[PDB]
RNA sequence: CCCCCCC
RNA sequence: CCCCCCC
RNA sequence: CCCCCCC
């Protein structure tokens, strides 16, 4: 999930 | 019968000796530099993002990030021509986007990662990965603006700012250099610091200070990039302020100069001393080589090209003397290294400036 | 002699190297924006006044 | 390098000056495509720094000529010199000529 | 609009003012050491245009 | 013959 | 050799 | 770094 982050 | 044929003028000589060549030197024949297309500058600016907001093990190449968005904002062959004209044979390598592999982000696509030459990958991982798990960490224990994201278009730009401010430096000592831009950016990049309380000032100057000592060409890179910021018609605020920092860089290394216009503008009676008018003339051919040279001549010492040391002043020492005794006095020489040839001029030159600042005058 | 040789001109230079250059930033290079074409200027009005 | 031996490297670069001498209008060539670079390393402008502290090499005593008109010298009016003073301005004028 | 022209640029304005108000500290000795880069600064206004 | 110092 | 401060 | 008032 931290690749899935809005960034 | 007349003394007024004995005449040398050396140092015009010696300007025209060192520009009329025919001969270009080829150097960095067999090396290779990176550069990034514009069409990635969205992806590079959240990496100068992501090396803000987050402490990270090892800043090593932040330098090289920042002057990958200076590729970007002035593209890869306008980059290419820079370096050339510079004197460098330095062929430059195009940075490419590549799918990480099996990671997948929020749009359904392949996360796409940066391959810069030189910078290996694995450092590249490794400052994403701990930009996130810092972002992560921070919206789990609350619940972050547009302006303090990695995506911000204001961040390049402070990254940019402390290579500006390590770049004002680079006529002076590293640990003076990484000093005064630790000492400026806490004050100059206030709004930055507040927006990115955890972004390493040392070592991200540390990290310009050596890529600006390695890889001379890109000082002209980085003077070229501020000269097209300069000639904008809009900008941001961090971009003026990358102008300002760079602006207050002009006559880098040339401090001689500024402290002899100063020194003629008190109006110092030891000026006028006979020691020191033996020596008006060299000093006069100084400022006009100055003068010949033209605005490139404050850049000299940024671009560390050979042609500097032209405008050294150490032939007159009488008014070196007297310049620094000048500055003293009016409290402008500070912590300044310079070698005083004549300390009793200097002394003088001091005690008459000091007697004239505590004085004042109507006219 | 006289300390007339003795000057530097700074702004006039930093001026000089500000505007006499060749190259362009690209800022902004992924990023759009919104305009109205001038047909529909009636059709905004009436928002602007709401 | 702390070991670098000056003596020899100097020694070796004197003797060459000496036999091969189109070496030393190399040597300028170079000096002048050096200083005439944008930019550069900080031993290019240590050389170009010491390839111009040898430019009035074999000159010196025009340059303490102008010296000592510089320091307004009493016995430059004596006689004697007042008698000379023509053929240094000529040499002078050969260096003006010359560039 | 054209109330937002000098926007950034008072001190410019307010030196023109101190020049046509006839002050007499404008003569004093450390600003006459000053009024060099002062004309450089209206100079470049002027060459801006 | 010339050159000769220091940086 | 040069450079060296502050903003 | 710069900028900072009023109309």
């Amino acid at each position: 999930d931290i690749y899935q982050l809005i960034m | 019968m007349s003394l007024q044929g004995i005449h040398l003028s050396d140092l015009s000589y010696k300007h025209a000796i060192l520009k009329e060549s025919q001969y270009t030197i080829k150097r960095d024949v067999g090396t290779t530099t990176a550069v990034t297309p514009s069409s990635l500058q969205q992806e590079i600016t959240l990496l100068c993002g992501e090396i803000l907001y987050a402490k990270h093990a090892d800043y090593k190449y932040a330098a090289e990030i920042g002057i990958q968005y200076i590729s970007t904002a002035l593209g890869s062959e306008r980059v290419q021509q820079i370096l050339r004209n510079s004197g460098s044979e330095v062929q430059v390598v195009l940075t490419r986007t590549y799918s990480l592999g099996k990671i997948k982000n929020n749009k359904g696509e392949d996360l796409q990662m940066l391959d810069i030459h030189g910078v290996e990958k694995s450092w590249v991982e490794e400052i994403d990965k701990e930009a996130r798990k810092t972002m992560a960490t921070l919206l789990k224990e609350s619940s972050i603006p547009q302006n303090q994201r990695p995506s911000a278009p204001d961040t390049p730009i402070i990254l940019l700012c402390v290579g500006a401010l390590i770049f004002t430096k680079l006529a002076s000592t590293i640990e003076v250099g990484l000093e005064t831009t630790v000492r400026r950016a806490n004050r100059v990049l206030s709004d930055a610091l507040k927006r990115y309380p955890r972004m390493d000032i040392p070592k991200i100057a540390r990290s310009f200070y050596d890529l600006f000592e390695q890889k001379v060409y890109h000082r002209s890179l980085f003077i070229e990039y501020g000269k097209a910021l300069g000639s904008s018609s809009t900008g941001s605020k961090a971009e003026s302020l990358f102008v300002n920092i760079f602006m207050q860089a002009y006559g880098a290394g040339q401090t001689m100069l500024r402290w002899g216009v100063i020194a003629r503008s008190s109006n110092n009676i030891m000026l006028g001393h006979v020691s020191v008018q033996a020596e008006l003339k060299q000093v006069t051919e100084v400022y006009d080589l100055v003068r010949e040279m033209g605005p490139e001549s404050g850049l000299l010492h940024l671009r560390q090209s050979p042609k500097a040391g032209l405008l050294s002043l150490a032939n007159c020492p009488n008014f070196a003397s007297v310049v620094l005794g000048n500055a003293s006095g009016l409290g402008i020489i500070g912590m300044y290294r310079g070698r005083v040839p004549n300390t009793e001029l200097f002394s003088a030159a001091e005690s008459y400036a000091k007697s004239l600042k505590e004085s004042n005058k109507i006219n």
